[PDB]
């Protein structure tokens, strides 16, 4: 295990220094249906032409990123997502630029958000939210062992494939960092109180994270909600927890450890770092390499009806991709 | 109950990443 992540850092670290650019264009695509927006532009379902192999294509408008100087953040991402290999998230299998827009090109994960199935369905078993939780604790010492912090851990960013297996998505404001950070950004739920309260901090963060995860997933709703982001705040950093009747012992005591504002306390921190997790008693059936070897049964399988299948997502606008005559921010972008 | 208040909430749908 100490030895597997000196291998992948090895193998990130060539990337990383060397990364790859300009590996296809739009033309040798087939777009099928967008499965997805946001402040960052759309993803869609994509069609390869010269292997039929579909894809997610992320699709970002050079000057809507800069707007939101998101110019260095999506850097980052395509820095560290071309650099990476995981089986919990999705490298870039092909990254490319034109004068309009900036493209990131994924394996594709058919099943739709853990969102969408965690609010229909209300709320995940015990077993059901440790089987996705394990393969975040697993992504999580992945990515922090290489340098990176996440910064977005919500549901709505993890993908079920056809197995029942996650994919970690968006990656717009992952970093690579050896010391403490200080930018403001996340989902105001998940925000660690570190970050609300204006200091420097480190991967820490993306383990509180996994404790409003665990707690969402099993509670049905969040730890700390409200209908504004400042009333959310004040609950994160008061950091009083109630937890569901129905959760267990040791789901609340884990959460206990996970959602701890005291930094010498909060588990994934301490001296021994991500295994106060994996040795916690919430995680004792887990076995942590059938779950990396994808082994073990999903709780959940999503139907197979096809790989370029889009009925686990929503109906969106479908509107151009339109390529000016002009090249925009290239010297912002010149990197990617 | 709490899920009552939180399903009333304006909060239940999919949330944006922060921006300032
Ligand atoms: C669906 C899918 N298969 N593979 C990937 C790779 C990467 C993404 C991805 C890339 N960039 C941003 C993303 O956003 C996740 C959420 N922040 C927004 C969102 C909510 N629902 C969907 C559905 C489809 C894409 C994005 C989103 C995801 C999606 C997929």
């Amino acid at each position: 295990v100490k030895e597997f992540l000196a291998k992948a850092k090895e193998d990130f670290l060539k990337k990383w220094e060397n990364p790859a650019q300009n590996t296809a264009h739009l033309d040798q695509f087939e777009r099928i249906k967008t499965l997805g927006t946001g402040s960052f532009g759309r993803v869609m379902l994509v069609k390869h032409m010269e292997t039929g192999n579909h894809y997610a294509m992320k699709i970002l408008d050079k000057q809507k990123v800069v707007k939101l100087k998101q110019i260095e953040h999506t850097l980052n991402e395509k820095r560290i997502l071309q650099a990476v290999n995981f089986p919990f998230l999705t490298k870039l299998e092909f990254s490319f630029k034109d004068n309009s827009n900036l493209y990131m090109v994924m394996e594709y994960a058919p099943g739709g958000e853990m969102f969408s199935h965690l609010r229909r369905i209300g709320r995940f078993s015990e077993p059901h939210a440790r089987f996705y939780a394990a393969q975040i604790v697993l992504t999580f010492e992945y990515l922090h062992s290489l340098d990176l912090i996440y910064r977005d851990l919500k549901p709505e960013n993890l993908m079920i494939d056809q197995q029942g297996y996650i994919k970690v998505t968006d990656f717009g404001f992952a970093k690579r960092v050896k010391g403490r950070t200080w930018t403001l950004c996340g989902t105001p739920e998940y925000l660690a109180p570190e970050i609300i309260l204006s200091k420097g901090y480190n991967k820490a963060v993306d383990w509180w994270a996994l404790g409003v995860l665990i707690y969402e997933m099993a509670a049905g709703y969040p730890p700390f909600f409200a209908d504004q982001p400042i009333q959310i705040y004040e609950k994160i950093v008061s950091g009083k927890v109630r937890f569901p009747s129905h959760f267990s012992s040791d789901l609340k005591d884990l959460l206990r450890n996970l959602l701890q504002v005291d930094l010498t306390k909060r588990f994934g921190n301490l001296k021994n770092g991500v295994n106060d997790i994996k040795n916690h008693k919430w995680f004792a059936t887990t076995d942590w390499i059938a779950i990396y070897q994808r082994k073990v049964e999903a709780p959940f399988i999503p139907k197979f009806k096809g790989p370029g299948d889009t009925s686990n997502f929503d109906d969106y606008e479908e509107e151009e991709i339109r390529v000016s005559i002009n090249e925009k921010c290239g010297k912002e972008f010149s990197e990617f | 109950t709490t899920y009552a208040d939180f399903i009333a909430s304006g909060r239940t749908g999919r949330r944006n990443a922060i921006h300032d």
